């Protein structure tokens, strides 16, 4: 998917790997390689009025 | 609401024409440009209450308004063989 | 088993009358809906979430996108006109008098306070401040959005504030036509006369008709705080609009025909020939599923726009006016209406008068003096047993029956229930001296 | 002007012309001219690709009856609105404000329209205020005398009593205004003489 990867400050748990918003949409995940909590954000969208 | 990228934000408050949001409107007045304005409310009247004091009309303005209220509507008539199956 | 309520039966005779004699002025509060969140919808992130070939099925589905979304435009205008005719009733916005002295009524928890910044009354703070990733920037991620309405809070604020200051500066001429200043006191005294009662009773028991509303206006703030479902029919309209956009963002995660409702895994996981079998039954599950919120939406805006049509009759025929309609502004005869203004509605308080302490007398049609039956102007015959007196028909006042309250029509003959009195001519005594 | 009768008829116009476009839209088939696909598919598969066109349509026809219900609601609530103005405003004078035009209903003439109806209310507007000195009551005589059906104004030098709406002095008889009371009950009671005819 897309989005921003930004860092975060969610106290995951060890057996947690990812992460879910309130309703069904992905909002953190861990690292593989380098355990770090991370921040997942849609990149920016937006409605066009003239 | 969000970032108005071709206006000009204008202190003095006029009446709302085109709603854009959040009390700001836009117009295009004095070359003219497309502005951005706060909505006005009206204007600022302010009635002297006083304990001894009262305004009784002393001429009368018979005016007539006119309102449009629709009443009717055309009566669609669909047929289901033509529309879904054509010829 | 439910009881409809207690036994009063009335003891109804012939010649028994029930004519108050104290008033007890009420303060009921009625709240309305007059708008709802202003939704919209992006129709390619929400039916195809990051999805580049799920975008090019939808444009070659048909062009539904576009009626979707010219529905939803249609009553976000809608939200934004139910505002304009229901607090906008006054072309000059007026304000308050800096005295405060009203004739003895204590209009602070009404009226706007300027020492907070949000500059509004106590009793519509108590409002504001019940009424209630987080939920609503999840719902933006998946094109979910919420319009911000035209008119912000303190506008509707000033709105409401006008219209205070019109009724009680201006009265009831404030909406149909230029303002006019008359005291209070002088106020309620014509709004009185609308009722039956006459303007002898405010102007005598004038103190305590002002401490009546002070102390009706107090018990506002404390059945609104006390009470926990107090502002529930505009609790409902919000959780009507969550619980709409919380099962919408739910069918997103529901298998419409499919084998998952990742967009995303149904192409990794199938080929092309095969995933078109199934990515269509996503894109017209989810489309029926759009569908069916703007059709739910267009109802709950008939709701509403009928509720924001009765606010703005309310609000322009029990504040900018006196109704005589019953049961309308209040339930009692009513006087006079403040509004209010809350989130997505607004709250009328309005002053009925109600009266108690009734007593029993004895009535009769008519009266005969000399042949001619006189028969009651502008009141109600009593008997307190030995004299006759009329009084209004609203409040005990006993008055002397002269010449001058009684018109004649015909002889005795005719009226079941005639009586036999005296009447007080006017000139007699005049003419004697 | 005649926005909301233009409304009304544009908005039945671009559901007939919504309805018509979405004729020509392939619901998830192989084309969109039904007599096409019955001269290039198989009685086989012509049942399996004509039903997804079928299905379509049908449902785009519930939708657009679902909004002609909705729309012919709100035009009947609107029907009813205008059919209570007409037996209110024009079968008599209502006193309800704001209802029959902005100020003092005075009476109002209905002009027919196309699905629609034109009402021209005649109102009572008042112009040209001028600002007096009132009072409750006045004393006379030890006791208090109430306005009848006016209020008591003053010009500076004198007491009258004149209409609420229009501006008429007149002498303060005893005819229009009745006695109720002593002067020691209401606050803010001036003195006069209540002349006797």
């Amino acid at each position: 998917g897309t989005g921003v990867l930004t860092e975060s400050n969610k106290k995951f748990l060890p057996f947690q790997q990812f992460g879910r918003d309130i309703a069904d949409t992905t909002d953190a995940v861990r690292d593989p390689q380098t355990l770090e909590i991370l921040d997942i954000t849609p990149c920016s969208f937006g409605g066009v009025s003239v | 609401a969000g970032c108005l990228i071709g206006a000009e934000y204008v202190n003095n408050s006029y009446e709302c024409d085109i709603p854009i949001g959040a009390g700001i409107c836009a117009s295009y007045q004095t070359s003219q440009s497309i502005i951005a304005y706060t909505m006005s409310l009206g204007a600022e009247n302010s009635v002297a209450y006083s304990n001894n004091s009262i305004a009784i009309p002393t001429n009368f303005t018979i005016s007539v308004t006119t309102e449009i209220l629709p009443v009717s509507m055309t009566k669609t008539s669909v047929d289901c063989t033509m529309y879904i199956c054509g010829d | 088993t439910m009881s409809l309520g207690a036994e009063n039966s009335v003891a109804y005779s012939n010649n028994s009358i029930a004519i108050p004699t104290n008033f007890t002025i009420s303060v009921t509060t009625e709240i309305l809906p007059v708008s709802m969140t202003k939704t919209s919808v992006d129709c390619t992130m929400y039916i195809c979430g990051d999805s580049t070939e799920c975008s090019n099925l939808l444009l070659q589905y048909g062009s539904f996108c576009t009626q979707l979304k010219r529905a939803l435009t249609g009553i976000a205008v809608e939200q934004d006109k139910n505002t304009q005719e229901v607090f906008a009733q006054v072309k000059q916005i007026y304000k308050t008098p800096p005295i405060k002295y009203f004739g003895g009524f204590n209009f602070s928890q009404i009226l706007p306070d300027p020492s907070k910044p949000s500059k509004r009354s106590p009793i519509e703070d108590l409002l504001f401040n019940k009424v209630t990733r987080d939920l609503i920037c999840a719902q933006k991620f998946k094109g979910l959005t919420v319009l911000p309405p035209l008119l912000t809070d303190e506008m509707i604020a000033q709105y409401t504030s006008a219209l205070l200051a019109g009724t009680i500066t201006s009265g009831w001429t404030f909406g149909a036509g230029p303002a006019l200043q008359i005291p209070f006191p002088m106020q309620m005294a014509y709004r009185f006369n609308g009722i039956g009662v006459t303007q002898n009773v405010l102007y005598e028991n004038q103190k305590l008709i002002a401490n009546q509303f002070n102390s009706a206006i107090g018990k506002i703030q404390d059945s609104l705080s006390s009470t926990p479902s107090a502002l529930g029919k505009l609790q409902d309209v919000v959780n009507h609009n969550a619980q709409a956009l919380n099962t919408l963002v739910k069918q997103l995660s529901s298998k419409f025909g499919a084998i998952s409702s990742v967009l995303n895994d149904i192409f990794s996981r199938l080929d092309p020939p095969e995933a078109e079998v199934q990515i269509d039954r996503l894109i017209t599950g989810r489309l029926q599923s759009l569908q069916t919120y703007v059709t739910q939406q267009l109802i709950r805006a008939a709701e509403i726009r009928a509720s924001a049509n009765l606010a703005a009759t309310k609000m322009s025929e029990c504040v900018l006016g006196q109704s005589k309609r019953v049961d309308f502004c209040g339930k009692g005869y009513h006087l006079m209406s403040f509004p209010q203004s809350a989130p997505h509605g607004v709250v009328f308080l309005h002053v009925t008068y109600v009266p108690a302490q009734e007593k029993n007398f004895t009535t009769a049609p008519a009266i005969c003096h000399d042949g001619k039956a006189h028969f009651p102007r502008e009141g109600v015959f009593v008997s307190n047993g030995t004299h006759w007196f009329v009084t209004q028909r609203n409040f005990y006042e006993p008055q002397i029956i002269t010449t001058d309250n009684t018109f004649v029509s015909g002889n005795c003959d005719v009226v079941i229930g005639i009586v036999n009195n005296t009447v007080y001519d006017p000139l007699q005594p005049e003419l004697d001296s």
